[PDB]
RNA sequence: GGCCUGCU
RNA sequence: AGUAGAAACAAGGCC
C-alpha cells in the first residue's frame, strides 16, 4: 500500500498565493471559497450592472450601404515580374528536341545566329537610378563570351563569366556592410535601426490590366507537353481523361501556360546554378520549347540571366541577378511601367506583313532584379495553377451536371451556348464560353503566383469576407454587421503599391458596382 | 403544383410589339414553338437568344406572380405558340403570337 | 563474440564508459533522441536545395567497402567525410542508382509474405471488375469507417504483446497470451517469418499495420465495407458513380 | 474588353467558387529579421488590455504583475481582461448541471494517467526552451540537459522514470539556494534562486512564418522543461472534459467538425418553427489568447476538481500557478545599420533595459519605453494573459461553457442560441421570435462574453440567416462545399525521400479526391505534374530521354540493362503505371511483377547501406506543416527500398562553441546501438527498468552465450571466452 | 594566397 | 543600385 504525496510547499506555495483574484489571501482559502460556491444568478446581477453601451445591435446591409474601395494615389504602379511577360520575343530554330532535352548554351546560340541586323547597342531609356553604360558594357561582355563559347571545341553545359567591375556593381557585390560589435561602434550618430516603414504608396496604372487581358489570350503554340499516365482501365478513367484531353486542348495554347513555363524554368535553372556555383557569376539563357500548328517542336531565346554571388543560408537571403531579354515593345510610351529597367537599342527585325516590310526596331530590357530560396522555390511550382484552374472548372462541370443525370462535358466544350461573365467592356458585362473562363482563372493563378506578396493574402482574406457578406445579401438573407468601417479599413490597408493586388481591388470595385442591383 | 397561364398573344404587324404575360399559382423561361419545329429557347429570368436580343426583354413581378416577355419590332419569323416555363418541369400551354 | 567485443572497446574509453555506467535504461529513450538537429519546417524547399549538392545523401560507414569510389566516367559515389553528429557518411545519389544496377542481389521472395497488406491491396485490385458509371448527385455523408481491411480484430496494444511474442519471443516478459485467437496469429506469423532477415523493427511495423484495426471519419455514400472503402477515391464522387467490385468478393 | 475573374461571382455564388479568392499559388509572406518588436508590442497590447486592474510585486521574482480579475465592468466594446471569478465559476457550474458526471469522470481518467504516465512522454515534442544554455533545442535535448542538471545538483528522484516524480524534482529546485549550470565557450556558472526561478518560469519569443491570410507578422512563444509536465497533464485533463462535450470542435479532425456544424445548424433550424426566426453569426475572437488571465484558468481548474484527490489538484493547479508568473524573453534583439561608416551591428534584446534610446525609431522607442518597467533580467512579466495557445483546450472549455449558457434554461427569455466553438473562432446560431429578440440574444451572448474576459471581433464577424456561414475557412452553403485551395500546397514533393514523397504525393492525391472533392480529371492532371516535378528534383528522368543531368548516365546504363522497362521506378528511370484505379498502392507493390529479378533483389535489398530505421514511431510517419493550420502527421504507405534513404543534416554546428554536443550525439548513438544489438526490443518497445547499462548488456552476454551454445555456433572455447571477457569488463567498471 | 560552413 | 517590407538580404566565422 501507498499514498501518492503531491505537495505544494516553499517558494512554491508563495507563488500559489500570488496568483489568485484581487481579494484572496490564501491557495487554501480560495479552494474553500470555490468548494463552498454555489450558483446563486450572478451573471444576472453583473448584466443588469454593466453599462448598457456595452452592445452588439446589428446594422443591416442593404444595396445602398457598401461603397467602393479607395485606392491609394500616388505614383504610377511599376513592374515587379521577374521576366517580361506581354512584351517577350522568341528567336527559334526550329529542332526537334523536348523541353528538357538539349544543351543550354549551344541552343541559345544557335537561336541567337538565327537572327541579322544587329547594330551597336546604345542607350534608349535609362535606368534613372543605376550607372546605364554597366548594363551596356555588360551585354557585350555577354554577346562576346558568347562568341567565345561558339569558337571552341565542345559548348559547355554551364559557363561561369568573369566578374568585372560591370556585372560586380549590377549584381550588388561587397555591398553589404560588414558585421561589427556593438562596443566598438556607439558614437557614431548615423547608427540607427533598419528603415521599417509602411512601403511607399503608388496608385493603379492601366498597363497591369491590358497584360492580364493578354495573358488570357490564345497563341500559335502548345506551351504544355505532360507526361504518361497508367493506360485507363475503367470508364471513369475514359471520362476523366477525355476531360482532361479538352482542358489541355483549350489552355496549351495560352500566353498563361507560356508564363508558367518560362517561370518554372527560369526558377529551377537559377536555383540549381545558386546550390551549385555559389561564388563564380553564371550564364544562363533563358529557353522554352514549343510545338507548332504543323506539329514540329522549336526552341525559343527570349534572353539571358547572369546569377550573382548566391550564398544563401535563410530562406529569406536575396541572391541578385541580371536579367536581359530581347523585345519590341518601345518603352517611350509607358515608361512609367519600366522604372526599374535599362532599356537599349540592339537591333531590327523584318517580319512579314502585308505593308511592305515593317523592320522594326528590336529594343533589350536590361535589369537588375533578386529573388530568394522560397521565391526561386514557389516559382518551380507554377504548374499548379493549371490545379486550381481545371479545379474549378471541373468543379462547376461537376456541380452542373449533377441537375442533369450525365457527363456535359462535351457540349459546354463545344456547343459553348452557356457563359459566364468573365470581364466589362463600355458596352457593358461580357460573357464568354467555358474555355475562356478556363484561360482567365489559369492567368488569375499565374498572376497570384507572379505577383505575390503580403498585400495579396491580406486583400484576399479581407475582401473575401466582403464578399461573403455581399453574396448573402444577394441571397436575400438578411445580413448584417457589427462595425463594417472597421472591415472597409481592414481591407484599404492591404493596398499599397502591389499592382496586382491594386487591379484585384478594382476589379472588386468594378463588381461591387455591377452588383447589388 | 404550378400552373401557368399565358396572356398577350395574338396578331400583330411587322415592327409592331408585344407584351406576353404569364401568371402563375423559381426562376422563369419563355421558349416557343413555330408550327414546323420543337422548342426554341427565347428568354429565361436574364439571357436572350441570339435571335430575338435586343429586341425582346424579359421581367418578372413577385408581387403579383408573373414573368412578362415584352417583344418589340417583331418580324414574320416571331410566328409561334410562346410558352412559359417553371423550373426547380412546368409548362404553360402557350399563346399564340401571329407576326405578319 | 563481435558484441561484447566493442562492448569492451567502448568501455575501455573513459566517456563512453561514464554514459555506460552511469546512464540507467529507462533514460534510454531519452539519450537515443539526444540530437541536435532541428526538426525542419519547410522540407520540400530544402529537397528541392540539398539535391543539386553534389553528396546530399546520408549512408552507412559500410558503403565505402561496397560500392566504388568513382563510376566509369569517375563521377563520385560516396565521400569518407562523415555526417554531422553520425558515423554515416555522405554520398550522392548515384551511388542509389548504382546498387540498383550493379548491387549485391539477394531473394526477394519473401517481401510478399512480409508486406502482406500492400500485396493484398494489389491482389485485390487487379482481379477487380469495373461498371458502368452513373451521373446524379451523391449524399455524401460522414460515417466512423474502418480503413484497414486485414485487422485481425485487436487494438494496439492488444497487438503489440503478440508482435512482440512473435518478432521478439525473449522480451515479452510477464506477459503470456490469453486468447487463442492470438495464439494462432502467433503461430501462423512465426512459421511464416522464421527465417526472414528484412528488419525486426519493420516486420513489427507491417505487423501492428496488418493485425491493428484503426478507423476514421470520413464523408461516404453507400459501401462503408473495409474493402469498398480503400477504393472511394475511385467508387464515389461528387456527381458520379463507378461501381465497382474487389477481387476478393 | 478587359478581364475580369471577379465578376464570375455574379453567375456563380461565392461559396461554389471561393477557391479562386485564395492566392495559395505564390511563396508566402515570411519574416526577415528579428522578433522582438512584435514581442514587446504583444506585452504591451496585453498589459494595456487590463490597465485598471491592480498592480503587485511578486516576493519571490521580484517582478511587477497586474491583475484586472474581479476589476471594474467593460464600459465600451474595446477589448477588455477584467473576467469576474464569481461568473465564471457559476458558468462552470451550469456547464456542470448540463453535463452531470463530467468533471469528476474526466478527473478519474486523468488521474489514472498523471500516476501512470511516464517522463518519456516528454521527449514527444517539438522546439523547446532549454534554460541551461538560454535557446530553442529539441525536447530530447533539454529535457536530458535538464535532467544532468538535476542529478548534478541532488535531485534525483526522476530515477524512478515517472513524470510525477520529474515534476516533484522540479518543484523542489524552486526552493534550492544554487544551483550550478554549465557553458561552453566548460564553465560552471552558479545560478541563485532568483535567477533560476525566472530561467524556470520565462518564455522563449519567436516570429511566426509562412502565415497565410493577414499583412502583418506576429510573434508566438514557446515554454522551457518544467512546465512541460503540467501542461501535458492540464491538456490531458482538458481533452478528456471536450471529448464528452458536442460543443467544442478542437480535439477533433476537419471532417468531424464539419459532421458537427451541420448537425447543430439543422437541430436549430429544424427545432425553431415558422415563427421563430434564425440567424447565423460567424465570430472570431479579437485579442483571444491576451485577454485570457491564467488566474482564471485556475479558478476553472479547481471547480474542476473538487472534491478530489488533494495531490491530483495540487499538480494540476501548479501549471496555472507558474503561467500567472510567467515571464517572456524579449527575442533575438535588433539590428542597426550604419551607412555614413557602412557597417551593421546587432545588439541582444537583454540590452534593452539599459541601452540608450537615440537608436531606435518613434514607434520602437515608445514601445520600449512603455515596456521597460516590467523588465527583469532581459524578460518581460507577462502575467495578465496567455502569449500564443498554450491553453487551447482550457479555452475552448470557456468557449463551450458560454455557448452552453444560452440552452433557453439560463436565458428565461424566448431568444436562445447554440453553436460550435474552436478557440479564435466561433459559429452562433441564435433563435428568436422577433428580430427584436435575435437582437437581444446577441446582445446578452456578447455582454456575458466579456464578463468572461472574451472579445467578439466586430470587424472580422457578421450575422446572416441561416443556411450560409463560414467556420475555419469551411464555407458553409446548404451544406459543406468543397475549397481545394487550402491543400494546393501540400501537392508537390514532400521532401522526406525519394519512396517517401512519391507515397505522400499519390496519398495526398487520394485524399482530397475523397474529402475535399477533387475532380478525376483534375486529379489525372495532378499525377502528372507531381511525376514532372518528382523527376525534375530527384534528377530521375526517364531514361529513354536525352536531359543530360548528375545522374543520367547510371540511369541510363540501368535501362538499357533492364529487359522488361516497365517494372522500373520513377525513381530509378521507369515508366508511370500511377492512374486514378492505383492512387492506394505503392510504387513497389504495383511495379512487382514486373521488375526483373535481379533489379528486384538489388533494390530490395536489407543490407543495403541507405535504409536506417530509429524507432516504431518514426517508420512510416511524415510531419507535413499544413497551410493555415498546426503541425500535423501523416501515415504514408511505403516499402523499404533503396530509395528510403534520409537526406544529410545541417551540419553548420562544427563553428559554434558548441561543438562538443555532436561528440556527445555520436557517442550516445554508439551507446544505443549497441544495447539494441544487445536488446533486439528496444526501439519497438523503449526498455524499463531501473539497472544501468552495462549491468543488462554483461549480464545478456553471459546469458546468451550459454545458452547459443546449447544449441548454436558457439564452443566451449568462446564462450569461456565470453564468461571472462564478462568478468573483464566487471572488473574494469568496477575501476 | 592557402583551408571550414551553409536550418544551429 | 536591387530584392523586400514594420526587418532584413546584398555571405559568415575562424586564423
Amino acid at each position: 500500500t501507498i499514498e501518492e504525496r503531491f505537495e505544494i510547499t516553499g517558494t512554491m506555495r508563495r507563488l500559489a498565493d500570488q496568483s489568485l483574484p484581487p481579494n484572496f489571501s490564501s491557495l487554501e482559502n480560495f479552494r474553500a471559497y470555490v468548494d463552498g460556491f454555489e450558483p446563486n444568478g450572478y451573471i444576472e446581477g453583473k448584466l443588469s450592472q454593466m453599462s448598457k453601451e456595452v452592445n452588439a445591435r446589428i446594422e443591416p446591409f442593404l444595396k445602398t450601404t457598401p461603397r467602393p474601395l479607395r485606392l491609394p494615389d500616388g505614383p504610377p504602379c511599376s513592374q515587379r515580374s521577374k521576366f517580361l511577360l506581354m512584351d517577350a520575343l522568341k528567336l527559334s530554330i526550329e529542332d526537334p528536341s523536348h523541353e528538357g532535352e538539349g544543351i543550354p548554351l549551344y541552343d541559345a546560340i544557335k537561336c541567337m545566329r538565327t537572327f541579322f541586323g544587329w547594330k551597336e547597342p546604345n542607350v534608349v531609356k535609362p535606368h534613372e537610378k543605376g550607372i546605364n553604360p554597366n548594363y551596356l558594357l555588360a551585354w557585350k561582355q555577354v554577346l562576346a563570351e558568347l562568341q567565345d563559347i561558339e569558337n571552341e571545341e565542345k559548348i559547355p553545359k554551364t559557363k561561369n563569366m568573369k566578374k568585372t567591375s560591370q556585372l560586380k556593381w549590377a549584381l550588388g557585390e561587397n555591398m553589404a556592410p560588414e558585421k561589427v560589435d556593438f562596443d566598438d561602434c556607439k558614437d557614431v550618430s548615423d547608427l540607427k535601426q533598419y528603415d521599417s516603414d509602411e512601403p511607399e504608396l503608388r496608385s493603379l496604372a492601366s498597363w497591369i490590366q491590358s497584360e492580364f487581358n493578354k495573358a488570357c489570350e490564345l497563341t500559335d503554340s502548345s506551351w504544355i507537353e505532360l507526361d504518361e499516365i497508367g493506360e485507363d482501365v475503367a470508364p471513369i478513367e475514359h471520362i476523366a481523361s477525355m476531360r482532361r484531353n479538352y482542358f489541355t486542348a483549350e489552355v496549351s495554347h495560352c500566353r498563361a501556360t507560356e508564363y508558367i513555363m518560362k517561370g518554372v524554368y527560369i526558377n529551377t535553372a537559377l536555383l540549381n546554378a545558386s546550390c551549385a556555383a555559389m561564388d563564380d557569376f553564371q550564364l544562363i539563357p533563358m529557353i522554352s520549347k514549343c510545338r507548332t500548328k504543323e506539329g514540329r517542336r522549336k526552341t525559343n531565346l527570349y534572353g539571358f540571366i547572369i546569377k550573382g554571388r548566391s550564398h544563401l543560408r535563410n530562406d529569406t537571403d536575396v541572391v541578385n541577378f541580371v536579367s536581359m531579354e530581347f523585345s519590341l515593345t518601345d518603352p517611350r510610351l509607358e515608361p512609367h511601367k519600366w522604372e526599374k529597367y535599362c532599356v537599349l537599342e540592339i537591333g531590327d527585325m523584318l517580319l512579314r506583313s502585308a505593308i511592305g516590310q515593317v523592320s522594326r526596331p528590336m529594343f533589350l530590357y536590361v535589369r537588375t532584379n533578386g529573388t530568394s530560396k522560397i521565391k526561386m522555390k514557389w516559382g518551380m511550382e507554377m504548374r499548379r495553377c493549371l490545379l486550381q484552374s481545371l479545379q474549378q472548372i471541373e468543379s462547376m462541370i461537376e456541380a452542373e451536371s449533377s441537375v442533369k443525370e450525365k457527363d456535359m462535358t462535351k457540349e459546354f466544350f463545344e456547343n459553348k451556348s452557356e457563359t459566364w461573365p468573365i470581364g466589362e467592356s463600355p458596352k457593358g458585362v461580357e460573357e464568354g464560353s467555358i474555355g475562356k473562363v478556363c484561360r482567365t482563372l489559369l492567368a488569375k493563378s499565374v498572376f497570384n503566383s507572379l505577383y505575390a506578396s503580403p498585400q495579396l493574402e491580406g486583400f484576399s482574406a479581407e475582401s473575401r469576407k466582403l464578399l461573403l457578406i455581399v453574396q448573402a445579401l444577394r441571397d436575400n438573407l438578411e445580413p448584417g454587421t457589427f462595425d463594417l468601417g472597421g472591415l472597409y479599413e481592414a481591407i484599404e490597408e492591404c493596398l499599397i503599391n502591389d499592382p496586382w493586388v491594386l487591379l484585384n481591388a478594382s476589379w472588386f470595385n468594378s463588381f461591387l458596382t455591377h452588383a447589388l442591383r | 403544383q404550378v400552373q401557368l397561364q399565358e396572356s398577350g398573344g395574338g396578331l400583330v404587324q411587322a415592327g409592331g410589339s408585344l407584351r406576353l404575360s404569364c401568371a402563375a399559382s423559381y426562376t422563369m423561361g419563355w421558349f416557343r414553338q413555330a408550327p414546323g419545329k420543337e422548342r426554341e429557347f427565347v428568354t429565361a429570368i436574364a439571357n436572350y437568344a441570339d435571335s430575338v436580343k435586343g429586341r425582346f426583354t424579359i421581367s418578372r413581378d413577385n408581387a403579383k406572380n408573373t414573368a412578362y416577355l415584352q417583344m418589340n419590332s417583331l418580324k414574320p419569323e416571331d410566328t409561334a405558340v410562346y410558352y412559359c416555363a417553371g423550373k426547380t418541369d412546368y409548362w404553360g400551354q402557350g399563346t399564340q403570337v401571329t407576326v405578319s | 563474440m563481435e558484441r561484447i567485443k566493442e562492448l569492451r572497446d567502448l568501455m575501455s574509453q573513459s566517456r563512453t564508459r561514464e554514459i555506460l555506467t552511469k546512464t540507467t535504461v529507462d533514460h534510454m529513450a531519452i539519450i537515443k533522441k539526444y540530437t541536435s538537429g532541428r526538426q525542419e519546417k519547410n522540407p520540400a524547399l530544402r529537397m528541392k536545395w540539398m539535391m543539386a549538392m553534389k553528396y546530399p545523401i546520408t549512408a552507412d560507414k559500410r558503403i565505402m567497402e561496397m560500392i566504388p569510389e568513382r563510376n566509369e566516367q569517375g563521377q563520385t559515389l560516396w565521400s569518407k567525410t562523415n555526417d554531422a553528429g553520425s558515423d554515416r557518411v555522405m554520398v550522392s545519389p548515384l551511388a542509389v542508382t548504382w546498387w540498383n544496377r550493379n548491387g549485391p542481389t539477394t531473394s526477394a521472395v519473401h517481401y510478399p509474405k512480409i508486406y502482406k497488406t500492400y500485396f493484398e491491396k494489389v491482389e485485390r485490385l487487379k482481379h477487380g471488375t469495373f461498371g458502368p458509371v452513373h451521373f446524379r448527385n451523391q449524399v455524401k455523408i460522414r460515417r466512423r469507417v474502418d480503413i484497414n481491411p486485414g485487422h485481425a480484430d485487436l487494438s494496439a496494444k492488444e497487438a503489440q504483446d503478440v508482435i512482440m511474442e512473435v518478432v521478439f519471443p525473449n522480451e515479452v516478459g510477464a506477459r503470456i497470451l490469453t486468447s487463442e485467437s492470438q495464439l494462432t496469429i502467433t503461430k501462423e506469423k512465426k512459421e511464416e517469418l522464421q527465417d526472414c532477415k528484412i528488419s525486426p523493427l519493420m516486420v513489427a511495423y507491417m505487423l501492428e499495420r496488418e493485425l491493428v484495426r484503426k478507423t476514421r471519419f470520413l464523408p461516404v455514400a453507400g459501401g462503408t465495407s473495409s474493402v469498398y472503402i480503400e477504393v472511394l477515391h475511385l467508387t464515389q464522387g461528387t456527381c458520379w458513380e463507378q461501381m465497382y467490385t474487389p477481387g476478393g468478393e | 474588353m478587359d478581364v475580369n475573374p471577379t465578376l464570375l461571382f455574379l453567375k456563380v455564388p461565392a461559396q461554389n467558387a471561393i477557391s479562386t479568392t485564395f492566392p495559395y499559388t505564390g511563396d508566402p509572406p515570411y519574416s526577415h529579421g528579428t522578433g522582438t518588436g512584435y514581442t514587446m508590442d504583444t506585452v504591451n497590447r496585453t498589459h494595456q488590455y487590463s490597465e485598471k486592474g491592480r498592480w503587485t510585486t511578486n516576493t519571490e521574482t521580484g517582478a511587477p504583475q497586474l491583475n484586472p480579475i474581479d476589476g471594474p465592468l467593460p464600459e465600451d466594446n474595446e477589448p477588455s481582461g477584467y473576467a469576474q471569478t464569481d461568473c465564471v465559476l457559476e458558468a462552470m457550474a451550469f456547464l456542470e448541471e448540463s453535463h452531470p458526471g463530467i468533471f469528476e469522470n474526466s478527473c478519474l481518467e486523468t488521474m489514472e494517467v498523471v500516476q501512470q504516465t511516464r517522463v518519456d512522454k516528454l521527449t514527444q515534442g517539438r522546439q523547446t526552451y532549454d534554460w541551461t544554455l538560454n535557446r530553442n533545442q529539441p525536447a530530447a535535448t533539454a529535457l536530458a540537459n535538464t535532467i544532468e542538471v538535476f542529478r548534478s545538483n541532488g535531485l534525483t528522484a526522476n530515477e524512478s522514470g515517472r513524470l510525477i516524480d520529474f515534476l516533484k524534482d522540479v518543484m523542489e529546485s524552486m526552493d534550492k539556494e544554487e544551483m550550478e549550470i554549465t557553458t561552453h565557450f566548460k564553465k560552471k556558472q552558479r545560478l541563485n534562486k532568483r535567477s533560476y526561478l525566472i530561467r524556470a518560469l520565462t518564455l522563449n519569443t519567436m516570429t511566426k512564418d509562412a502565415e497565410r491570410g493577414k499583412l502583418k507578422r506576429r510573434a508566438i512563444a514557446t515554454p522551457g522543461m518544467q512546465i512541460r509536465g503540467f501542461v501535458y497533464f492540464v491538456e490531458t485533463l482538458a481533452r478528456s472534459i471536450c471529448e464528452k462535450l458536442e460543443q467544442s470542435g478542437l480535439p477533433v479532425g476537419g471532417n468531424e467538425k464539419k459532421a458537427k456544424l451541420a448537425n447543430v445548424v439543422r437541430k436549430m433550424m429544424t427545432n425553431s418553427q415558422d415563427t421563430e426566426l434564425s440567424f447565423t453569426i460567424t465570430g472570431d475572437n479579437t485579442k483571444w489568447n491576451e485577454n485570457q488571465n491564467p488566474r482564471m484558468f485556475l479558478a476553472m481548474i479547481t471547480y474542476i476538481t473538487r472534491n478530489q484527490p488533494e495531490w491530483f489538484r495540487n499538480v494540476l493547479s501548479i501549471a496555472p500557478i507558474m503561467f500567472s508568473n510567467k515571464m517572456a524573453r524579449l527575442g533575438k534583439g535588433y539590428m542597426f545599420e550604419s551607412k555614413s561608416m557602412k557597417l551593421r551591428t546587432q545588439i541582444p534584446a537583454e540590452m534593452l533595459a539599459s541601452i540608450d534610446l537615440k537608436y531606435f525609431n518613434d514607434s520602437t522607442r515608445k514601445k520600449i519605453e512603455k515596456i521597460r518597467p516590467l523588465l527583469i533580467d532581459g524578460t518581460a512579466s507577462l502575467s495578465p494573459g496567455m502569449m500564443m495557445g498554450m491553453f487551447n483546450m482550457l479555452s475552448t472549455v470557456l468557449g463551450v461553457s458560454i455557448l452552453n449558457l444560452g440552452q433557453k434554461r439560463y436565458t428565461k427569455t424566448t431568444y436562445w442560441w447554440d453553436g460550435l466553438q474552436s478557440s479564435d473562432d466561433f459559429a452562433l446560431i441564435v433563435n428568436a421570435p422577433n428580430h427584436e429578440g435575435i437582437q437581444a440574444g446577441v446582445d446578452r451572448f456578447y455582454r456575458t462574453c466579456k464578463l468572461l474576459g472574451i472579445n467578439m471581433s466586430k470587424k472580422k464577424s457578421y450575422i446572416n440567416r441561416t443556411g450560409t456561414f463560414e467556420f475555419t475557412s469551411f464555407f458553409y452553403r446548404y451544406g459543406f462545399v468543397a475549397n481545394f485551395s487550402m491543400e494546393l500546397p501540400s501537392f508537390g514533393v514532400s521532401g522526406i525521400n525519394e519512396s517517401a514523397d512519391m507515397s505522400i504525393g499519390v496519398t495526398v492525391i487520394k485524399n482530397n479526391m475523397i474529402n475535399n472533392d477533387l475532380g478525376p480529371a483534375t486529379a489525372q492532371m495532378a499525377l502528372q505534374l507531381f511525376i514532372k516535378d518528382y523527376r525534375y528534383t530527384y534528377r530521375c528522368h526517364r531514361g529513354d530521354t536525352q536531359i543530360q543531368t548528375r545522374r543520367s548516365f547510371e540511369i541510363k546504363k540501368l535501362w538499357e540493362q533492364t529487359r522488361s522497362k516497365a517494372g522500373l521506378l520513377v525513381s530509378d528511370g521507369g515508366p508511370n503505371l500511377y492512374n486514378i484505379r492505383n492512387l492506394h498502392i505503392p510504387e513497389v507493390c504495383l511495379k512487382w511483377e514486373l521488375m526483373d529479378e535481379d533489379y528486384q533483389g538489388r533494390l530490395c535489398n536489407p543490407l543495403n547501406p541507405f535504409v536506417s530505421h530509429k524507432e516504431i514511431e518514426s517508420v512510416n510517419n511524415a510531419v507535413m506543416m499544413p497551410a493555415h493550420g498546426p503541425a500535423k502527421n501523416m501515415e504514408y504507405d511505403a516499402v523499404a527500398t533503396t530509395h528510403s534513404w534520409i537526406p544529410k543534416r545541417n551540419r553548420s554546428i562544427l563553428n559554434t562553441s558548441q561543438r562538443g554536443i555532436l561528440e556527445d550525439e555520436q557517442m550516445y548513438q554508439k551507446c544505443c546501438n549497441l544495447f539494441e544489438k544487445f536488446f533486439p526490443s528496444s526501439s519497438y518497445r523503449r526498455p524499463v527498468g531501473i539497472s544501468s547499462m552495462v549491468e543488462a548488456m554483461v549480464s545478456r552476454a553471459r546469458i546468451d552465450a550459454r545458452i547459443d551454445f546449447e544449441s548454436g555456433r558457439i564452443k566451449k572455447e568462446e564462450f569461456a571466452e565470453i564468461m571472462k571477457i564478462c568478468s573483464t569488463i566487471e572488473e574494469l567498471r568496477r575501476q
